[PDB]
């Protein structure tokens, strides 16, 4: 009878455990019944509104053809059909990156001098190698904005207002500042994503911030790139050094970018703040600027 | 037929030498550094069982070049290690010699790949740490640093034109023998040419900053006088002839 | 106690301990987790018992014959410089001196056999580590005269730079009494 | 009233969610059902070949007993399971060392 | 991938290797590493010179 | 006040009477020879210099017993050598005095 | 009875003697180096379970 009451006890444990699992299952499907609430609106924006944005975006005939190509295949019953996911996931940043707009290029390094004079006081070491960076950024191997070179990654303590740094340079360059999550995240979905045959593979946060503005040349702050690593083995070294190479960046594919995106005039910045946590193949296309911090006064 | 080893400090042009030989052979060229390798698990593959299971560095190296016959440069085979179980020294042994690698495979792969035709180099830096059965059947070549004359030759003839050509300084900034004399004999002190690239870059992009703030002179001479203007201070002596005549 | 300041790669600190005085035989020993260049520098510092017994005013018996109980606070002692191993030598040099250090008055520099302070690297980082802690009296080698003005004009407003020329002059700028 | 109707439209939406989940999952066991009919079958021919190699290599009886008991452990998935690819390596080590 | 293996010259044993692992594709395409990692394998095989 | 040194014939009388008293006081007897013990790093702990720094043998005597107040017999106290850092005797004087 | 150890200088003929015997006895010569081994597992067998 002790065995029998043990059976009753373990039967109660298994019943509460299955009730728990069932309750969590209902909880998730509510989330899916609470999230799917705006699903129809997404399809509407991914429908005629999407096409209108494509028109204003005026994507290159090749890219527009692609959009139209997938879109004509996606032309059908919008409901009970995934055509909306492939019609938005890949065509949302394509409709959010108009090619009739772009950030005003400041060829005047002297202008940068002035706007960085009021970051805190100029800092006398940041702005000098930044101003190297701009004067070269105009004057390159092709005498244009092409790297074949470093983009000047930082090194220092994180304590400064580095957001305001990106904003004051995006002012001194008339750039549309963004921020993302790239460092600390350990999955290739904010950084690369993977080919659009599964969710969880995603536009990278660079693609998301690229969607955040229409200008074809924003500034995607590769946020705390010093802590970069990813649980997905198979390095984003291909991604990072392929986007760092403009010859590979105008052809920038990824695992996710199954079409070479025309990331040509796109500007990035690199940000390190720790001198050991580095995966090796970022030894190139990187160089370091002195960034002075704050004393107690 | 023994494989070349090019032991010596970094930055002495070992892999650019391989670039030259590739040009001389009209093949492609590639490197894969084995510096800081501690297992067979990545030289041969990890056995494919999950996302996050990878083939070997040689497989990658094969994948970047699009030719079956490149000239691989096995950089830093001396920094090859095994501090955890798994001694992959023998893995490189079966890679190098020509007969046995004819049907090479990694643990990630199953394909016996052909590697008899692929010319190899193998760069190390010191042979005193290579496993001794590895050390058989190669050629041990120390490659030195370069004399001050030789180093200014590297800069003036081969590096400084690259510095001025990456940063749009082409034909607008002239830099004299006195300046690069100051660069080596006054400022830069290292085995390879590696840091020279960096402080030369500091000079270079400071000069580009100077040219784009107004091209009052189309020819901006950076001689040994304004070297501390473009770069920082001379942090070592110009000549070792100037310290003191010491007693003992 | 001596302000053998060593700049950590992360943040900035003023490396120092509280010191005993328990002499007797040349085995001052620490599991400091030191680097290999600092390992060989320590192996040099072995015979630097015979070298620091003559370079300063320290007595002759220092050639082989001093203990003490030393506990370097940062067990992660490698701070990207040769300011790890000379710290024990400086601490003993203050210890065999038997007279203490100067309140809120640090020191730094590089020590040599001939008796001169070579300028210490990172005048900005050493002066951030010095000022962010709260010390306002600074002992820098004389060749940092041109590198005092290379720093921004907000670090050194509460800072007094007492320039030093010898390692003995460090001892007057660090040891508590007048000599 | 609008909160009531919002809850009703949430209830319909979670009803659709569970409908979708049972349908797609039913598809998952249909693909598995159609799979083991042939899809898993062809990969077994590898195991049959390895076993035939073990059977044909003349071995002592202790060898063969250890081989068969390790082999029965191998009668499971290994292709995403690092705990039975080691079994495949084991059995292939046994059949390819002379006896 | 079938087309790519078809065009990239394969040893016939390696050709059948790829065909078999292709049959280890066509079964799933999403979730666990079950054909995804097999897709990585096939992509590796295709993009090696032959 | 004394702690009753036992001296006289070697290997004769001393430990016997000590074990006798520990039987009388019903205190867990122990016995430690210090003839080969000539380092204070063996009386108190060894200063950490590698992996395997080690305590004094007196803690080890406390390690073989489950109380903090038995009767313990020490052996060979009448010699001394400063062959190592300092002397082992000073740490034993630290052991004797109650506030030490 | 013993198992014929060989000692001597690094470059002097040892493996030559081994292969000479091997051909002489009609044997397949082989070599396994044991430099730097400190684990029993790496030469006997490592734990099979993982
Ligand atoms: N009066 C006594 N009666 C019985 N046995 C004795 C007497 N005196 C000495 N002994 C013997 O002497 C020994 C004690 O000496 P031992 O324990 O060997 O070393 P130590 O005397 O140096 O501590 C005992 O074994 C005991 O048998
Ligand atoms: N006296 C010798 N006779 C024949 N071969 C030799 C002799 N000395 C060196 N060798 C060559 O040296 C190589 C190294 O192997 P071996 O000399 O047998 O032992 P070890 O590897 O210890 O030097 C062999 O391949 C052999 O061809």
């Amino acid at each position: 009878l002790e065995r029998f009451e043990l059976d009753k006890r373990v039967a109660q444990r298994v019943k509460e455990q299955m009730d728990t699992n069932q309750r969590e299952y209902y909880l998730r499907e509510q989330m899916k019944a609470i999230q799917k609430e705006l699903g129809g609106e997404d399809g509407l924006s991914d429908l005629e509104a999407l096409r209108k944005k494509i028109e204003e975006v005026g994507m290159p005939e090749a890219v527009k053809t692609k959009a139209l190509k997938e879109l004509d295949r996606l032309e059908r019953m919008q409901q009970g059909s995934p055509e909306a996911t492939v019609a938005r996931t890949y065509l949302d940043w394509l409709t959010e990156v108009p090619w009739s707009k772009a950030d005003p290029e400041v060829l005047d390094i002297n202008h940068t001098r002035q706007v960085l004079d009021e970051d805190h006081y100029g800092l006398k070491d940041v702005k000098e190698r930044i101003l190297e960076y701009l004067a070269v950024r105009q004057l390159t191997q092709g005498l244009d904005v092409r790297n074949k070179a470093p983009i000047l990654v930082l090194v220092g303590p994180p304590g400064v207002g580095k957001t305001s740094l990106g904003r004051s340079i995006a002012r001194s360059m008339n750039r549309k500042f963004h921020r993302i999550s790239l460092g600390g995240v350990r999955d290739e979905a904010e950084i690369r994503g993977h080919r659009r045959t599964y969710i969880g593979a995603m536009p990278g946060k660079l693609i998301h911030a690229m969607k955040q503005v229409g200008v074809i040349n924003p500034v995607i702050l590769l946020d705390e790139i010093d802590k970069m690593s990813s649980d997905w083995r198979g390095d984003p070294a291909s991604a990072m050094l392929e986007v760092l190479d403009p010859e590979q960046n105008n052809t920038f594919t990824d695992h996710y970018l199954d079409v070479p995106y025309d990331l040509s005039k796109v500007f990035f910045i690199t940000t390190a703040n720790t001198l050991q946590t580095i995966p090796r193949p970022l030894l190139d296309r990187m160089e370091v600027i002195e960034i002075p911090g704050y004393t107690n006064m | 037929a023994p494989i070349l080893v090019l032991v010596g400090p970094p930055g002495v042009g070992k892999t650019s030498l391989g670039r030259s030989i590739a040009r001389s052979m009209n093949r492609k060229f590639h490197r894969i550094s084995l510096g800081g390798v501690r297992d067979e698990a990545e030289i041969r593959g990890h056995r494919r069982t999950y996302i996050g299971a990878m083939p070997g560095k040689l497989i990658h190296a094969m994948k970047q070049v699009g030719v079956i016959n490149p000239v691989i440069l096995l950089d830093e085979i001396d920094k090859m290690s095994s501090d955890w179980r798994g001694d992959p020294a023998s893995a490189m042994l079966e890679v190098l010699d020509p007969e046995q690698n004819n049907t090479f495979t990694d643990h990630y792969l199953d394909v016996p790949y052909d590697l008899s035709k692929v010319f190899f180099i193998t760069t190390a830096n010191t042979l005193q740490t290579i496993p001794r059965p590895l050390l058989d059947r190669m050629e041990v070549i120390e490659i030195p640093g370069y004399t001050n004359m030789e180093k200014q030759a590297i800069a003036r003839q081969y590096l400084w034109p690259k510095q001025v050509r990456e940063s749009g300084m082409e034909g607008r900034i002239e830099v004299t023998d006195a300046a690069i004399l100051r660069v080596i004999s006054e400022y830069t002190r290292e085995a390879g040419v590696r840091g020279l690239e960096r402080e030369l870059g500091k000079i270079a992009r400071k000069g580009a900053k100077f040219w784009l703030e107004g091209a009052w002179e189309g020819l901006r001479t950076i001689d040994a006088s304004d070297i501390p203007t473009y770069l920082g201070i001379p942090r070592y002596r110009p000549d070792k002839a100037e310290t003191e005549p010491q007693v003992g | 106690t001596a302000q053998g300041l060593a700049w950590t790669p992360v943040g900035g600190t003023l490396l120092t301990i509280e010191v005993a005085a328990v002499p007797g035989s040349g085995k001052l020993s620490l599991t400091g987790q030191l680097g290999e260049v600092m390992k060989e520098s320590a192996q040099a510092a072995l015979t630097y018992l015979r070298a620091h017994t003559q370079d300063y005013g320290l007595p002759e018996d220092f050639y082989n014959k001093v203990d003490l109980h030393v506990h370097v606070p940062d067990g992660a002692t490698p701070k990207d410089g040769p300011a790890a191993g000379i710290t024990m030598a400086t601490a003993i040099a203050s210890a065999l001196s038997r007279r203490p250090a100067r309140m809120d008055i640090a020191m730094t520099g590089e020590v040599s056999l001939r008796g001169k302070v070579m300028p210490i690297g990172g005048v900005k980082e050493k002066l951030l580590a010095a000022h962010q802690a709260g010390i306002h009296k600074i002992v820098l080698p004389k060749d940092n005269e041109a590198q005092l003005e290379e720093l921004p004009k907000e670090v050194l407003e509460g800072l007094e730079i007492k320039l030093v020329e010898d390692v003995g002059e460090v001892l007057e700028y660090l040891l508590l009494p007048e000599p």
